[PDB]
């Protein structure tokens, strides 16, 4: 297997020194824009073509387009890498989850719970779209393009990420990261103090703090 | 008595029999065995059957009683019932001033700035605002369960009263 550390840097390298001869050909590195505009919270998502990665290194293409969701880490991990060196500026506190994190600077002074962004790939022009019949068990986990008609769609619903619990005794904090369709929930405070005088805290969980997203299940037919 | 759970003014097994004792004549022949002088060797006996009799009632209740009794004990009864509810009442409306008014789920969550744990920082508090006015830390804890054998001592009888008839008798007699 790769060294994804080498990965990691040939990353950057790409995002840091791609320019598409973009703004009509003045050449101002779409990608770092998009990184300044990340740094000062002026946007969330940032969509990655990997046609401009074909540009420099197909094989970086094929390498992405089987395993996907590596890829997916490692390019959010270079991006969080990144994002102080495009700052400039101080940006004005305006979220009740965000004033429980000031807080939590405040009184220190996870990554996962302070990663505001969402990265996720345009797919290369060379994949034709497939219908839903072709998407055999050969495709697993590689990126894949289908096409066909909506039938149903969910309200949004709040997703659970991370979760924040306070200890009624100590006056600590707890972080719990949540990955699989479900979890189970912690229940009494593993802090040194606590265990060594058994003194049997108890965990509340913290809505003002956990992190949530935007969730929403749909169904798509064949033509 | 465990058996009998009976109230105050009942007659237990032992009041029945000892009216029986009085409706039999039987207790003249006690009084007549204390009294004569060539009895002695059952005089000693006859102090364990007296004695056996009047346990329930101590004598300084028992030199009180008279007729009037039954107006006084409907009276102090009713008086009784009286404050046994009013104390009740009282008890309730403090804790339920203790408590908030808004449902147990209704949640929120204070810190108490400069008052710091047994760890490095301030307390977190999570109960209602309105149990900060009478706080100790320690309502929190169950008590320390004690071994069987560190117990102390405790009595295995309470007091009582027999029925009116018996208690006549018995200040007669
Ligand atoms: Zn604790």
């Amino acid at each position: 297997l790769k060294d994804y550390a080498l990965e990691k840097e040939k990353v950057k390298k790409f995002l840091q020194e791609f320019y598409q001869d973009d703004e009509l050909g003045k050449k101002q590195f779409k990608y770092g824009n998009q990184l300044v505009r990340l740094a000062h919270r002026e946007q969330v998502a940032l969509y990655v073509d990997l046609d401009d990665v074909a540009e420099d290194d197909p094989e970086l293409v094929d390498s992405i387009c089987e395993n996907a969701r590596r890829y997916a880490k490692l390019f959010a991990d270079a991006v969080q890498e990144l994002l102080p060196q495009y700052k400039e500026r101080e940006v004005v506190n305006k979220d009740v989850l965000d004033v429980y994190i000031e807080h939590r600077l405040m009184m220190e002074q996870p990554a996962e719970l302070m990663r505001r962004f969402e990265l996720y790939f345009q797919g290369p022009s060379s994949n034709k779209p497939r219908v839903i019949r072709e998407v055999r068990a050969d495709s697993v986990g590689k990126l894949v393009t289908v096409r066909g008609i909506v039938t149903r769609v969910s309200e949004v619903k709040p997703k659970m990420v991370v979760a924040t619990y306070t200890c009624d005794q100590c006056g600590a904090e707890t972080y719990q990261p949540i990955q699989s369709p479900t979890f189970m929930p912690l229940i009494m405070c593993p802090s040194q103090e606590c265990q060594t005088n058994r003194s049997g805290g108890r965990l509340y969980l913290q809505t003002r703090g956990s992190r949530f997203i935007k969730f929403q299940e749909m169904k798509m037919q064949e033509h | 008595l465990d058996q009998e759970k009976k109230i105050d003014d009942d007659a237990s097994a032992h009041d029945q029999l000892l009216w029986a004792i009085h409706l039999s004549g039987l207790d003249d022949l006690l009084l007549f065995l204390a009294s004569s002088s060539a009895e002695e060797q059952w005089s000693l006996h006859v102090l364990e059957i007296v004695s056996l009799m009047f346990r329930d009632q101590n004598p300084e209740q028992l030199a009180g009683v008279g007729q009037g009794r039954l107006a006084q004990e409907r009276s102090a009864d009713f008086a009784e019932l009286e404050v046994l509810r009013q104390r009740e009442m009282a008890e309730k409306k403090t804790r339920a001033l203790q408590r908030g008014n808004r449902h147990s789920r209704f949640g929120g969550s204070y810190i108490v700035q400069g008052l710091k744990s047994i760890g490095e920082r301030d307390l977190i508090f999570h109960k209602g605002l309105h149990n900060l006015r009478n706080y100790s830390s320690d309502l929190g804890k169950q008590p320390k369960k004690v071994p069987k054998r560190r117990q102390a001592a405790r009595e295995l009888s309470i007091q009582r009263r027999s029925a009116l008839n018996v208690r006549l008798f018995l200040r007669d007699f």
